């Protein structure tokens, strides 16, 4: 769902 | 503290993206193809010019999420702005991508929201909108979207952050050396600008999921995912 924004987060 | 916010601030500013028109005459589905894949790059960049506001990654993930999927075309929007300003007429999405306003003709629905940016944008030049502003401006739209609860400090971490951006804002006018009573309009008008952009990002958005649903241009990655909602 944030599939990718989370992973530019962490 | 203000003057190290501010400078903070300036140093997280994103690169400037490179886009170019295409060989061939804008189509309705060549022009959304330029403007999305730009945006999309820009969105990823966004990211990482978030995550260099003091107090930002600090913030819970949910948080963090949250304010950057309320905000991004707000922040889309205001960097295009920015770029903008000197350029009336004109819409400087990048320094090969630079349209006229009637070229929004091209793409059903796009210009009047390319109207609502250039208006946007003559109000800021008339209020000649300084650098300093524009950043704590900018990041204050990151940091200033509603919350209501999510059911997952972070909240009082988010204050405190807006606080103090907004607090560099009244110091960066101030510099001006104007009379108290037009520092007090001149941080009005700023603010009160702060629902125009809301309101432009809002007819973004729609026109943009409106046109995924037409496939009249397919959306990919970052902005496809932020898109999903
Ligand atoms: O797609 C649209 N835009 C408008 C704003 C904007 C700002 C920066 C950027 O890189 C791309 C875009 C694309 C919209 F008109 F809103 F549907």
């Amino acid at each position: 769902r944030h599939k990718i924004l989370h992973r530019l987060l962490q | 503290s203000p003057e190290q916010l501010v400078l903070t601030l300036l140093e997280a500013e994103p690169p400037h993206v490179l886009i170019s028109r295409p060989s061939a005459p804008f189509t309705e589905a060549s022009m959304m193809m330029s403007l999305t894949k730009l945006a999309d790059k820009e969105l990823v960049h966004m990211i990482s010019w978030a995550k260099k506001i003091p107090g930002f990654v600090e913030l819970s993930l949910f948080d963090q999420v949250r304010l950057l999927e309320s905000c991004w075309m707000e922040v889309l929007m205001m960097g295009l702005m920015w770029r903008s300003i000197d350029h009336p007429g004109k819409l400087i999405f990048a320094p090969d991508l630079v349209l006229d306003r009637d070229e929004g003709k091209c793409v059903e629905g796009i210009l009047e929201i390319f109207d609502m940016l250039l208006a946007t944008t003559s109000r800021f030049r008339e209020l000649k909108l300084q650098h300093k502003e524009y950043l704590c401006v900018k990041a204050m739209i990151l940091l200033n979207s509603s919350m209501y609860p999510l059911v997952t400090d972070s909240s009082r971490k988010l204050a405190h952050l807006l606080n103090a951006v907004t607090d560099a804002l009244v110091w960066v006018i101030a510099k001006s050396g104007i009379s108290s009573q037009q520092q007090s309009m001149r941080l009005a008008n700023l603010l009160m600008l702060l629902s125009h952009v809301r309101h432009a990002s809002n007819k973004g958005m729609e026109h943009l999921l409106n046109m995924k649903c037409k496939n009249v241009v397919p959306v990919y990655d970052l902005l496809l995912e932020m898109l999903n909602a």
